[PDB]
């Protein structure tokens, strides 16, 4: 994986020393609602606002 | 986000979608808010390109199917 | 294809000369008046399939292959084009800073 | 004291109609854009209806007002096409606008749509199909249906509301004369679940069940039972409280609350015993608008009786429709003709609210369309393709006649009227300089299908003329449509693109006489102050 290091390293360190892991339900449930974020952004190509 | 003013109507539209991941799971709000302000950086050379912001919603929608069956 | 097989930190600018080398037919297309998009993804498709001598008409304005209808051009214009244009690219790139003076 | 005249009008008129053109024609169509629009209540509403984009913003120019005033009466008639209009009534000042220059007065181009509309119509009757009022259309309207939800979504949701929609109206209406009545179908509005898992309900929902930890998740075959008594303890109109100071004096005082309870409740369980006391896989179910007293709670445990409590008014009145139970004021006169019939009732759990289903009955003769979303703009676009998926099938059934879609009519409505009037000539010499004019206005749409894709809109255009070529040297009869996805042109039959024949009646003719009346006014009035 990636590694933050912080003392000193050289390249990148295995992740199951660690046990750092990410549920599938939080990592599947992330990506669809990002896509569906992005999706709306890109969809409105004008933006009408009034004064209050 | 609920502490912050917001001015651009635009940008809520990130707000409601972040509160979606608080809610549920709870788990993975900076996930959703750093990956869709990504998307729209990469697809700003594809807007400017040329390729019509129609055929790149669709492009995003055949990727998802995709990483879906992946995970 | 070859730099994915590098795996080194001049992978990324690669990309970029790749995408350069596609402007210049792609220039031809928008004074065709084709669609720059259309024919430029379906013109690199055939290349993995088909042969690399497949260019763009300028009469017509669709993918057709140069070999068979008759268009040809040297080769010492294509070295001389690329090798000129990365050696004055980087000379380009080495003044950090405009010294004015005499 | 001279005659020189002035325009200063239909130049501006055209101008601020051009600017309203560009916000609908991108707006237009299932590969369209969805523009935001808020003003001034903090809610995000996202919809492509044309109707609904000029009634959120206040439009000073006076050209909007005739259009907006179009949207509305095509909404109280045909109920579809207000974004379509709006595009033929713009791009159509715009060709009218280049014969002002030439010397072309606005009242022959006013009576030239007057003649083409006219010779429009003898067109629109030989290219209609009739369509049959037999049931087994069903997997003709998937087509039709489709028709109108991938405009209004990004057409993921399409699939998932296809059999939602499709079922909504065979369900409700039986195949007769008859009529259709889109109010009899309710809509329930959730934020809670995600748009993707929405389902379809046969039966009615309610808003505030009866909470007990008892209560069995899944009764199959429950018998539905009006109950108009209070079972929960009363008091008297003046603030007041029963106080027992001793054991003895409980029973006494809290006799007169449940006096009038235990009367009913009493009389409730008898009918336990003798109606669906032996016969298994049966439940008894009591709709009690009325609230509950904690004392009941723990006999309807034992029986595994379903309570519910604070019941909608309008929602009983449909009760006596879907379960057939009449309302029984009184247990005394209750009889046992009075029960009703419902299928499986099972209550979804959720913190916030609970759900009561009544659905998977023999006769229901009603629907309920549960809308689902995340956020809150999910909700407003999902109840917009869905009353606007309603109102378009609804003109299938009263109207046999439908027309194809994706520009088929359009394209050759325009081809047909150009060479119409040249191998007859019996309209006018000068006349048919403004005629042109209309048929060229036609062409805007399927221009406008493929702008927002980023096809050539004129290699379509090419592609589909040379099609006709083909069509006209056979005898036979063949179809051509613009393909969005592909690009190339289609068979607007095998692809299932249609469009209602009373909305593209009415479109011509609507946009008529709204494009006419914004040439007709040569100088603008202020006054009134």
């Amino acid at each position: 994986g990636v590694d933050i290091d912080g003392e000193s390293d050289e390249g990148v360190k295995d992740i199951r020393e660690e046990n750092i892991y990410d549920m599938l339900a939080t990592k599947k449930f992330a990506i669809n609602v990002a896509t569906e974020a992005a999706t709306t952004v890109l969809s409105i190509d004008q933006i009408i606002m009034a004064k209050k | 986000l609920r502490e912050l003013d917001i001015v651009h109507p635009a940008v809520k539209v990130l707000v409601m979608a972040t509160e979606q991941q608080k809610i549920d799971m709870g788990d993975g709000t900076n996930l959703v808010m750093i990956l869709a302000g990504e998307l729209l950086n990469v697809s700003e050379k594809l807007i400017s390109m040329g390729l019509s912001a129609v055929e790149i919603i669709q492009g995003y929608n055949m990727a998802r199917k995709f990483t879906l069956k992946e995970l | 294809e070859k730099a994915k097989q590098l795996e080194g930190i001049q992978q990324w600018p690669y990309q970029a000369v790749a995408d350069a080398m596609e402007c210049i037919p792609r220039t031809l297309i928008q004074n065709a008046g084709g669609d720059p998009i259309r024919l430029l993804s379906q013109l690199r498709a055939k290349h993995a399939q088909g042969n690399f001598t497949t260019g763009i008409d300028g009469d017509k304005g669709k993918i057709v292959d140069m070999v068979s209808y008759g268009i040809w051009e040297p080769e010492v214009i294509k070295q001389q084009s690329v090798k000129t244009a990365i050696e004055s690219a980087c000379l380009l790139l080495r003044v950090d800073d405009i010294v004015s003076g005499v | 004291a001279e005659s020189l005249r002035r325009d200063a009008a239909l130049k501006v008129n055209v101008t601020s109609a051009e600017g309203l053109q560009s916000v609908l024609e991108t707006n237009l169509g299932p590969k369209g854009t969805l523009k935001m629009l808020v003003d001034g209540a903090g809610n995000i509403k996202l919809t492509k209806d044309g109707k609904v984009l000029l009634t959120e913003m206040q439009i000073q120019s006076p050209t909007a007002v005739l259009i907006a005033r179009a949207a509305a009466a095509q909404d109280e008639i045909t109920g579809d096409g207000t974004t379509t209009v709006v595009c033929l009534v713009g791009e159509l000042l715009r060709q009218a606008h280049r014969f002002i220059q030439e010397g072309v007065h606005p009242r022959i181009i006013t009576d030239g749509f007057e003649i083409a509309r006219k010779e429009s119509m003898k067109f629109l009757d030989e290219f209609k199909i009739s369509k049959t009022n037999l049931s087994n259309d069903r997997e003709f309207l998937l087509q039709v249906a489709r028709s109108s939800l991938l405009t209004k979504v990004d057409a993921d949701l399409t699939e998932v509301l296809t059999p939602i929609v499709t079922d909504a109206v065979l369900s409700v209406y039986d195949a007769q004369a008859d009529n259709l009545d889109l109010h009899m179908v309710e809509i329930m509005q959730m934020q809670h679940l995600s748009p993707k898992d929405t389902t379809f309900i046969k039966g009615l929902v309610l808003d505030h069940g009866g909470r007990h930890p008892d209560m069995p998740t899944r009764v199959k075959n429950a018998y539905v039972l009006i109950l108009n008594v209070s079972l929960e303890y009363e008091k008297t109109e003046v603030n007041s409280g029963f106080f027992y100071s001793s054991a003895d004096q409980r029973d006494k005082l809290a006799a007169s609350e449940r006096k009038f309870v235990d009367a009913k409740l009493k009389k409730i369980i008898d009918l336990k015993n003798e109606v669906c006391g032996m016969d298994p896989d049966k439940g008894f179910v009591i709709i009690n608008q009325k609230g509950i007293d904690p004392m009941s709670l723990d006999v309807f445990a034992k029986h595994n009786i379903l309570a519910l409590r604070r019941a909608k008014r309008r929602n009983m009145e449909r009760l006596q429709l879907v379960t057939g139970g009449e309302a029984q004021n009184s247990v005394e006169d209750l009889s046992p003709q009075i029960l009703g019939f419902s299928g499986l009732v099972y209550q979804e759990t959720i913190g916030e609210e609970k759900f009561t289903y009544v659905t998977e009955n023999t006769d229901p003769k009603s629907c309920t369309i549960l809308i689902k979303g995340s956020t809150h703009y999910a909700l407003a676009q999902t109840k917009d393709a869905v009353r606007d998926g309603l109102r378009a099938v609804a003109n299938v059934l009263k109207d046999k006649n439908i027309i194809p879609g994706a520009g088929a009519f359009y394209i050759a409505l325009s081809r047909y009227l150009r060479s119409a009037n040249m191998n007859k000539l019996g309209a006018k010499g000068k006349t048919k300089t403004g005629i042109e004019a209309f048929a060229e206005a036609l062409l805007v749409i399927p221009k406008t299908l493929v702008k927002n894709s980023g096809f050539d809109p004129l290699d379509v255009l090419a592609m589909v003329e040379d099609e006709l070529d083909d069509a006209q040297d056979s005898d036979e009869t063949r179809y051509v449509g613009v393909d969005l996805n592909i690009g190339d042109s289609c068979d607007p039959t095998i692809e299932g693109i249609w469009d209602s024949y009373r909305v593209l009646r009415n479109a011509i003719t609507g946009a008529t006489g709204i494009a006419s009346n914004l040439l007709l006014c040569d100088e603008l009035l202020r006054a009134g102050r």
